[PDB]
DNA sequence: CGCTCTGCTCCTTCTCCCATCCTCTCGATGGCTATGAGATCAACTAG
DNA sequence: CTAGTTGATCTCATATCAGGAGAAGGAGCAGAGCG
């Protein structure tokens, strides 16, 4: 067995499957649980994160640590996809324990407040939906609960969401976030998951970005003085001690030696927009309609679906083989034909997203016209289907493309099969790509991978390239090392709407430290 | 209080624009920066913004 | 012998009010505030 | 009974000069008790 310090003993077997990275985070966790406090688990997504949480549990069960006799009730909150494959994760490395899921199709059959009643008696790991927090935060916060694990806790980013709110009604202590990407587009998100963590450590909503947000943003734009850049510095280190006892953010650079993945590559292609596509975009562009937006007379958000539209398909106007969702009517589906041609010659699985859902169904009209044999995923497939679709493509070659929205297609899902990776469609939001390009790039990716982004040159999707490269330098700032690299190819102004295309310590060392800080 | 449809009637022009009272134009922008000030207290704002 | 508590003056805001009723013409202004994905659920639809 | 489909239906996420009159408050100040 391994043994920690008062009397933690997770079993021996169970230990030496872990990796070294692994059994640390066993230990933090379990120092934690120690303190009372939670912890984001911020693993670079493919770490093998999960496994971490069955080891710490069942060394704790097994342990029998003492109101409860080792682990008592607990509730594991993930997004809908993966609620089966956690009851898999348990069931394997860790048998005795009861798996009971919370959802429509479930296993219970009865009246779920049965089932919460069940599971708060007999001491199981309820396994649900933030949907089904959200809903029955009545029912559900009146059962002490022992361990509160969310999975993929960004979704709980968003303060006054009422998931959040739901979320954040549950008493005890022992609440774990893990989340490959604790921070998204600013760091409102980040208190809110300390928030949920770790009630107190951050301030105030209002006083954390008082003191933290406003000062380490104003630190990333290329037009901040550079007093300014160092109050950012100051407060970017401020906030990383702060937060560092209770994120526990490996990356895949400090593992990778110790864990072998296979090249990975993020090259960039810059799309021509066609003919007719252009006509389309330029029209649109100089239509009242975007002039208005401009003027702020309503919502910015229709001119930047519209926009976006536009340089996805021309789904504004439809125009035999002309049909609606034409491949050469558009230059991204050019070069997607191109670069699925070549792989498809290179017998190779590719992974094809796509921000958008109805995108995704231009792109299945395609993969008909053309010889590609696929199988699509998105939030109307149902739920039931999807691990075994997942585990249906990775157990066989035959399917060669996989089509996927990335709502649905990145948060845990395990897509090894898949060798290439193109993301189609850009997003506001970094993460979303992020963890789509990094659903093959995990552990059991036996296989080199290629992450391709296809972007349209001077269009809007350049900017809102800017837009979450801006947000990533933000979340490296805070995140991986505060020396970030002042963001300096963009205002990041409203004129998004243009078309431009190509061509004890002993109080000297306190002092010392203190200041160094105030110096900045 | 916000009155009720007769204190501000909505009277249709000789087409289909249904032009609105005076009181209902000044009842959008009081519910426009309540909405505003809810979410800027909700959500982060300055004490200054706020003010 | 300075401190208070009047209370008089003077100014200064500051607010309110300005007949009834009737006829006609003429000019301006008369807006939406959006989109989409995912999850629940309950209705059918088939098996 | 059971998947599959299909509406609703909800949640969440995305971005930068020819007025006049009167009343109320305040300020300055004389002066009177008075401790």
């Amino acid at each position: 067995d391994a043994e920690f310090d008062e009397g933690f003993k997770v079993p021996g077997f169970l230990f030496k499957k872990l990796f070294k990275y692994q059994q640390t985070g066993v230990r933090w966790l379990w120092e934690l649980h120690c303190q009372q406090a939670g912890g984001i688990l911020g693993d670079e997504m493919g770490l093998g994160r999960t496994i971490q949480i069955i080891a710490f549990l069942a060394g704790l069960s097994y342990s029998k640590i003492r109101r409860f006799e080792g682990l008592g009730p607990t509730v594991i909150v993930c997004p809908t996809t993966v609620m089966h494959q956690w009851v898999k994760e348990f069931h394997t490395w860790w048998p005795p324990f009861r798996v009971a899921i919370l959802h429509e199709t479930g296993s219970y059959t009865h009246k779920k407040e049965k089932l919460i009643r069940d599971v708060a008696h007999c001491h199981g790991i309820l396994i649900t939906s933030y949907s089904y927090i959200r809903l029955m935060q009545d029912d559900i916060s009146r059962y002490d609960w022992h361990y509160v694990i969310l999975d993929e806790g960004h979704k709980i980013r968003n303060p006054n969401a009422a998931v959040t709110l739901a979320c954040k009604q549950f008493r005890t202590p022992h609440r774990i976030i893990l989340s490959g990407s604790p921070m998204q587009n600013n760091l409102r998100e980040l208190w809110s998951l300390f928030d949920f963590i770790f009630p107190g450590k951050l301030g105030t909503l209002p006083v954390f970005m008082e003191q933290f947000s406003v000062p380490i943003t104003m630190g990333g734009y290329s037009n901040a003085s550079p007093v300014q850049v160092k109050t950012a510095y100051k407060c970017a280190c401020v906030l990383r001690d702060t937060i560092n006892p209770y994120l526990l953010r490996r990356m895949k650079s400090d593992v990778k030696m110790s864990l072998s993945l296979p090249d990975k590559n993020e090259q960039v292609l810059f799309c021509r927009l066609t003919d007719e596509q252009h006509k389309v975009y330029q029209n649109f562009v100089d239509s009242k309609e975007v002039y208005r937006i401009l003027n702020g007379e309503m919502q910015i958000f229709s001119g930047l679906i519209a926009l976006r539209k536009i340089c996805n398909h021309p789904d504004l106007f439809s125009g035999e083989e002309d049909q609606f969702g034409y491949w050469k009517r558009s230059g991204k589906m050019i070069v997607v034909e191109s670069l699925l041609k070549i792989w498809h010659k290179q017998g190779q699985r590719v992974l094809l997203f796509s921000q958008s859902r109805q995108m995704l169904d231009i792109l299945e009209v395609f993969l008909r016209a053309q010889k590609y044999t696929y199988l699509k995923m998105d939030g109307t497939t149902t739920i039931a289907s999807r691990q075994p679709l997942i585990t249906r493509y990775n157990e066989d070659t035959s399917i060669f493309v996989f089509l996927l929205t990335t709502r649905v297609g990145g948060l845990g899902v395990n897509l090894t099969g898949a060798n290439r990776v193109v993301i189609y469609d850009p997003d506001w939001n970094p993460s979303t790509d992020t963890q789509a390009r990094e659903r093959a790039w995990r552990i059991g990716q036996k296989k080199q991978v290629t992450v391709y982004r296809l972007l349209t040159a001077g269009t809007i999707e350049e900017k809102i390239y800017h837009r979450q490269i801006f947000k990533q330098f933000l979340t490296n700032r805070v995140l991986k090392d505060p020396k970030q690299r002042r963001f300096f190819k963009s205002n990041d102004l409203y004129e998004l709407f243009t078309l431009t295309s190509p061509d004890p310590l002993a109080s000297s060392s306190l002092l010392a430290k203190m200041r160094a800080r105030n110096h900045l | 209080p916000v009155p009720p449809l007769s204190v501000r009637p909505a009277v249709v022009m000789q087409g289909s624009a249904r032009n609105q009272d005076d009181l209902t134009h000044k009842l959008a922008d009081i519910v426009k920066i309540n909405n505003q000030l809810r979410r800027n207290e909700q959500n982060g704002a300055a004490a200054h913004v706020i003010a």
